[PDB]
DNA sequence: ATCTGCTTTGGGTGGGTGGGTGGGTTGAGGCAATT
DNA sequence: AGCAGAT
């Protein structure tokens, strides 16, 4: 098992964890975080984020 | 190594400062209660105060217990008396009241690992400094309660630096000075954690002094016993780091002999007291005396002179309206009330630039003191140059004086280089350098205030002013208001005059008796409030002003005609006006600029030049 | 490692028996393969 | 694994056949160019 | 005193 010196943190939660965050996630989350929900549209908020962003880096 | 029997036993002061520190009174104890917040991590910092020793001690006599002088103790030698109490809290540190979150603490995880680990071995540790999350200071003894209780503070008996000699060393005293250079804060290494690529165990290693050599192979049991050799390496994320800052306190004037120059002396502050020192600061240092040995090669070639130092401890700091501002600026001179008010308009400077057009009206009013030698210049300037937050006294700074008033005397002497760096000042009011070591430009909207002599040394009727300032015609066009002060002898003048300067002479106090000065700081606090404000212009009074301009460049037209005239008027002389009248305004406290403050700045323009060159 | 050698990413693996080794190197915080290479190696 | 031996800081108790692109930085005095 | 080398 590894976890980080001087602390009590799975590297592997924190993998599956990004991995999980980088597949799934869209900008609508963010607009409700920041109080912004009702600016969301429909077409950029529900699209994936960073999986195009990860396209368009490819 | 001989040895001798000294008068003190540390096992009776150790008792005596538990018992201090478990039941001294002044609610609960006092130190107890402060151990509680410590431990429940609110607080960073235990000061033990002498006089609260003092106080327990004399407490103790009057019970009839006495005990040994643990004052006396400290003061005489206090390096030791840091640890011993540092091991008291230690011993007695309370259990914490509010739950904290154990697991995010790297330390908490690394020693219950380490406790694991040696659980286990034993089926088949840190330095008391590292796991510490407080700093311990002295509070010297105050000379109040000291003369309370018949006793002498020497601790709290200021010193300068030539006082403190090479027989203090070793005590805690205390250093009056002013500051003249603080180091930036930096972590200086107090215990250092290694870890070992093998073993898997950690060591710690304690740092007290100013070098050290680091540990290279694993000193763990385990590698011992198995000999492998595993490097060990350094971990800054596991070490203890103290905030480390070095000062210079240097003599006050009135200390140094006659015939003599100042000293200075090293200050090391460490813990929560950085940032408590500044240069410029007149303050009541204490500290503990200490020696800095040198270490290896240049211990052997110092021989037996040793440098010193004070360790920080406690730092103590040290500390119709118009008309009557004007008569206030400067008491101890003879009234000028028109160069007292405009100095007042330039110390207020109130101005509405916001033309957002690509660059914007300039927003200071500039003021030119220009007389023959005789007359209060000097004065006047040290005067608004104290009472300004801002000024900047110079003979002939400019970073200081930014966003605020410059104090330039001897303004006719300066050099080339300082009158183009004025003179880009005013146009573009930026301050700019151009070197291959640096280049940092800085913008300046400062004001300048400047005393200059004519160029004959005084004032000659016969030639007119422009031949007499030897300053670029350009130069004092630019300024905003400019004001000629002539010494004229005169019968009753000059006897007012004598009478109030010998009055000040043979008592020590303003002579004058009809008004009350202002207090300065009720002044000043105005004067902040007005710079505070904004003011606003209308349509009619625009018309008003603009008709006064017209009339006052057919005016100077008509003077510049002949050569007496200083200088015709300018669209730069439309901008100083509606300036000083929105300064006016400002000092009035209304938005709506009433056409009496643009008279009152037509009025002053008139007797800052016309009034003393038509006598 | 992508990043440079100092940057310093600090490792902890778990033996069988709870007891941990520590590692440096970035593919060591990732693997677990290279981390048992660089044990034998650093030997 | 133990015994033998050189060299610092920085500074004139190493020097100018090591120099100043290896650091020790103000003060005075002479010279060309600028005036 | 720390480190560089020969027996
Ligand atoms: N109206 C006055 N009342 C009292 N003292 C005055 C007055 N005018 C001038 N003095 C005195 O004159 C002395 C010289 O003045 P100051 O040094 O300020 O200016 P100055 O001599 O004109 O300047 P500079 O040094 O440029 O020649 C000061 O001691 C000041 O006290
Ligand atoms: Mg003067
Ligand atoms: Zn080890």
């Amino acid at each position: 098992l590894r976890i980080i010196w001087g602390t009590n943190v799975s590297i592997q939660e924190c993998t599956t964890n990004f991995r999980n965050f980088l597949m799934s996630f869209k900008y609508k989350f963010r607009k409700i975080l920041d109080e912004r929900e009702e600016f969301i549209n429909n077409t950029t908020d529900e699209e994936l984020y960073y999986i195009k962003q990860l396209n368009e880096m490819r | 190594l001989p040895s001798i029997q000294l008068p003190v036993d540390y096992n009776n002061l150790f008792n005596e400062i538990t018992d201090f520190l478990v039941t001294f009174k002044q609610k609960g104890p006092k130190y107890m209660a402060m151990l509680q917040k410590v431990a429940n991590r609110e607080l960073n910092s235990v000061i033990i105060d002498l006089d609260d020793i003092l106080q327990y001690q004399n407490e103790k006599f009057l019970q009839g217990t006495q005990a040994d002088d643990l004052v006396s103790a400290i003061q005489q030698n206090a390096n030791h008396f840091t640890e011993l109490f540092c091991r008291a809290i230690d011993n007695n540190m309370p259990l914490p009241t509010k739950e904290i979150d154990y697991k995010d603490d790297v330390l908490d995880v690394i020693l219950n690992q380490r406790r694991l680990r040696n659980e286990r071995m034993l089926s088949d540790l840190f330095p008391p400094n590292l796991t510490r999350r407080y700093f311990l200071y002295f509070k010297p003894l105050s000379q109040n309660c000291a003369r309370r209780y018949r006793k002498k503070a020497i601790s709290s008996k200021p010193l300068s630096v030539r006082q403190i000699k090479g027989d203090f060393l070793g005590q805690l005293i205390t250093v009056r000075g002013i500051i003249t250079r603080v180091s930036d804060v930096k972590p200086a290494v107090e215990v250092i954690a290694y870890t070992c690529d093998q073993c898997g165990y950690e060591v710690f290693q304690e740092v007290n002094s100013r070098t050290f050599t680091p540990l290279s192979e694993c000193t763990s049991e385990e590698c011992s016993q198995n000999q492998t050799k595993g490097q060990l390496f350094m971990s800054t994320r596991a070490s203890k780091f103290s905030a480390f800052q070095e000062c210079k306190i240097q003599e006050l004037s009135q200390q140094v002999p006659v015939g003599h120059i100042p000293r200075s002396l090293n200050i090391h502050v460490n813990g929560t007291l950085v940032r408590s020192l500044s240069p410029g600061d007149i303050v009541d240092v204490t500290g503990i005396f200490l020696p800095a040995p040198y270490t290896g090669f240049k211990a052997l070639k110092a021989g037996l002179l040793t440098e010193t130092y004070l360790e920080a401890q406690f730092v103590r700091q040290h500390k119709d309206v118009y008309n009557r501002l004007a008569k206030s600026i400067a008491p101890e001179i003879y009234g000028n009330l028109d160069v007292k008010k405009a100095l007042l308009l330039l110390l207020v400077g109130g101005v509405d630039k916001r033309v957002g057009d690509g660059m914007k009206i300039r927003g200071d009013i500039n003021v030119c003191l220009m007389g023959d030698p005789g007359v209060a210049k000097s004065q006047l300037l040290k005067a608004i140059c104290k009472i300004s937050p801002r000024g900047v006294y110079t003979t002939g700074a400019l970073v200081l004086a930014d966003n605020g008033i410059c104090c330039i005397d001897e303004f006719d002497k300066m050099d080339e280089s300082d009158r183009t760096a004025i003179h880009e000042v005013m146009e573009q009011q930026t301050i700019s350098i151009s070197k291959a070591g640096i280049n940092t430009t800085l913008n300046a909207r400062t004001s300048i205030l400047a005393a200059a002599n004519p160029l004959y040394g005084r004032y000659n009727p016969r030639l007119s002013p422009l031949d007499n300032i030897n300053l670029p015609a350009a130069l004092l066009s630019r300024f905003d208001i400019l004001f000629l002060m002539l010494d004229i002898p005169s019968r009753d003048d000059d006897e007012k005059l004598a009478e109030h300067v010998t009055y000040v002479h043979m008592h020590n106090k303003q002579p004058d008796l009809d008004f009350t000065p202002v207090e300065p700081s009720k002044m000043r606090e105005y004067i902040a409030y007005a710079k505070t404000k904004r003011p606003v212009m209308s349509e009619a009074v625009n018309d008003y002003v603009v008709q006064a301009y017209i009339r006052l460049r057919q005016d100077s037209k008509r003077e510049m005609d002949s050569k007496f005239s200083f200088g015709q008027a300018t669209p730069r002389t439309l901008l100083g006006i509606i300036r000083l009248s929105q300064a006016l305004a400002k000092l009035r406290l209304a938005d709506m600029v009433d056409i009496d403050d643009v008279e009152e700045a037509l009025r002053l323009v008139r007797v800052s030049k016309e009034s003393l060159y038509q006598e | 490692s992508a990043r440079h050698s100092r940057f310093g990413g600090l490792l902890s693996i778990q033996t069988p028996d709870k007891t941990r080794l520590t590692v440096s190197g970035s593919q060591a915080l990732v693997d677990e393969k290279i981390a048992l290479q660089k044990l034998d190696d650093s030997k």
